[PDB]
RNA sequence: GUGGGAGAGGGUGGUGGAAUUCCCGGAGUAGCGGUGAAAUGCGCAGAUACCGGGAGGAACGCCGAUGGCGAAGGCAGCCACCUGGUCCACCCGUGACGCUGAGGCGCGAAAGCGUGGGGAGCAAACCGGAUUAGAUACCCGGGUAGUCCACGCCCUAAACGAUGCGCGCUAGGUCUCUGGGUCUCCUGGGGGCCGAAGCUAACGCGUUAAGCGCGCCGCCUGGGGAGUACGGCCGCAAGGC
């Protein structure tokens, strides 16, 4: 119920599982997706196929509200991330720019034991 | 790799402890706002390590940025 | 810090004669102007240590010199005391 | 007495009746903490790598002076009470290291 | 002494950006998270993902190295102040003033202790989910001390080059950091690698000796019992010697 045509894609990329917001110029989410909003449940969030399903569906909903050309915005290592801007590539979106904006710090705080051997 | 240019060799003679200058130095900074490795840059160890301070400076001063969207991909 | 118009007050303060830069006076001298000054920045500072091992030394070598000189002139060693109030 | 260079940013959104003000208070709590102008250099409003306080861009203004060394982190101090005051570096001097000799 | 240099050497005060957590607001809705696979857990009191603002603590990405500094422990955003060591040049001054060093005194990672602060993230113990024959564990979800600051204790370690300090002498080559010079090179100081002579049980060491010598200190004398017992000294305790 907005009409806005022209937005931004994020795509979340973990290991895990691979979610897909996509929204207005001012960043203000419009719809979502991820691995479990289809089907997938468990590990199978965290594939490259379900990547590509989210990144459909996350389109063909935003096209819903009459959505045109997005500037693609990458957050994250994992697989999926680079099915996610291949699915995205032609959904009947039209990608403009992408960019990966993944968030590293400059040391600030001590990760997980799992995550350790850096900081 | 990389070595199809040095950033020593690229411009003239210049001021390495001039914080200031965003024209010079913007040059020795990647495409993120990170500072170019030796192989890039072509500097010698003093060198560098002085252009490493007065870039550090010139960030705080908002003149140079401390990290960039990397683009493409 | 000490300027070199300090330094070269007391250099030329203690000289056993005009030209005089290393004679053993003029170092227990110098010697005595940095222990005193460091003692000082250390009455505040408390836990800077690695300065204080600099004080350590300098107070080690300013004693061997003063007892070498007491070794050799002792009229020079009791004047040279009494000059900079060194030992009480 | 030693030789410093400050580094002052302003707001550029400024008029110049209270942009004067700032450089008057400027002037005179340097003159307070006893330093001797050597020069000054205004480069104007100029775009800041990443925005400061909110303001994509900023008043640059610069002083090479020569002050006593105890004095040196008040001053500093001092100009950073200053409301439309964004950034202060004091920096000692350096003869110029070059490249390409 | 004079002139000059490099440096994460130390202490005090400021200050910057990234990120994490929490809070407020907007937009949005059915999951998020996590694993080998899962479950606990969190989410319709609206989470995750996205934007804006705020609060707070801790650590400083790129530079960054095979690098530097320090007696060692150890030291890394940036700015100033206070301060230690050290190297080179000049060949100016003193004229053996030297070396080592039982005991003493000081310093001494982490953990730990005392009093008071602080507490974002992490996390012994603990509380749970899994896995397992069991699982007091590995894996997952929480989580207190603690980790941070001040003052005072504690005195340990694979506190390691597993190589005490100082001086003299004995082929070179190659890379490197930092001075000087008639600057492709020569000459000091430091860090690496390969190697003459020689040493070594061998591995290896080899002008940064583990070579050739001199001086002084510390230490060893088969394994287990045992770094235990007893005594003494130190410590608030743990405990240390
Ligand atoms: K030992
Ligand atoms: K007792
Ligand atoms: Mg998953
Ligand atoms: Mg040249
Ligand atoms: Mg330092
Ligand atoms: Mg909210
Ligand atoms: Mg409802
Ligand atoms: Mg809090
Ligand atoms: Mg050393
Ligand atoms: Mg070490
Ligand atoms: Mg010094
Ligand atoms: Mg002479
Ligand atoms: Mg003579
Ligand atoms: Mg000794
Ligand atoms: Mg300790
Ligand atoms: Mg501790
Ligand atoms: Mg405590
Ligand atoms: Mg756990
Ligand atoms: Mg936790
Ligand atoms: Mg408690
Ligand atoms: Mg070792
Ligand atoms: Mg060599
Ligand atoms: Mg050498
Ligand atoms: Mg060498
Ligand atoms: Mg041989
Ligand atoms: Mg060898
Ligand atoms: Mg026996
Ligand atoms: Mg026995
Ligand atoms: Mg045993
Ligand atoms: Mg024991
Ligand atoms: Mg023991």
């Amino acid at each position: 119920k907005r009409q806005v045509a022209s937005g931004r894609a994020y795509i979340h990329a973990s290991y895990n599982n691979t979610i897909v917001t996509i929204t207005d110029p001012d960043g203000n989410p419009i719809t979502w997706s991820s691995g479990g909003v289809i089907g997938y449940k468990g590990s199978r969030k965290g594939t490259p196929y379900a990547a590509q399903l989210a990144a459909l569906d996350a389109a063909k909903k935003a096209m819903a509200y009459g959505m045109q050309s997005v500037d693609v915005i990458v957050r994250g290592t994992g697989a999926g991330r680079e099915q996610a801007i291949r699915a995205l590539q032609a959904s009947g979106l039209q990608v403009k720019s992408i960019v990966d904006d993944t968030p590293v710090p400059h040391n600030g705080c001590r990760p997980k034991k799992k995550f350790r051997k850096a900081s | 790799p990389s070595r199809k240019a040095k950033v020593k060799a690229t411009l003239g003679e210049f001021d390495l402890r001039d914080y200031r200058n965003v024209e010079v130095l913007k040059r020795f900074l990647s495409e993120t706002g990170k500072i170019l490795p030796r192989r890039r840059t072509g500097l010698s160890a003093k060198e560098q390590r002085i252009l490493a301070k007065t870039i550090k400076r010139a960030r705080i001063l908002g003149l140079l940025p401390f990290t960039e969207k990397l683009v493409r991909k | 810090p000490i300027t070199k118009e300090e330094k070269q007050k007391v250099i030329q303060e203690f000289a056993r004669f005009p030209g005089d830069t290393g004679s053993t006076e003029v170092q227990v001298a110098l010697l005595t102007l940095r222990i005193n000054r460091l003692s000082e920045h250390l009455k505040v500072h408390k836990k800077d240590h690695h300065s204080h091992r600099g004080l350590l030394m300098m107070v080690g070598q300013r004693r061997r010199l003063l007892r070498y000189l007491q070794r050799e002139d002792p009229e020079r060693y009791r004047a040279l005391i009494e000059k900079l109030g060194i030992r009480g | 007495m030693r030789r410093y260079e400050v580094n002052i940013v302003l707001n550029p959104n400024l008029d110049q009746s209270q942009l004067a003000l700032e450089k008057e208070i400027i002037q005179r709590a340097l003159e307070n903490y006893g330093a001797r102008v050597e020069k000054v250099e205004e480069l104007g409003l100029r775009r800041l790598a990443y925005p400061i306080a909110k303001d994509p861009q900023g008043y640059f203004l610069w002083y090479q002076v020569e002050m006593p060394e105890d004095r040196v982190n008040d001053l500093a101090r001092e100009l950073r009470i200053r409301d439309n005051v964004r950034r202060v570096m004091v920096v000692k001097s350096q003869e110029p290291f070059l490249a390409n000799a």
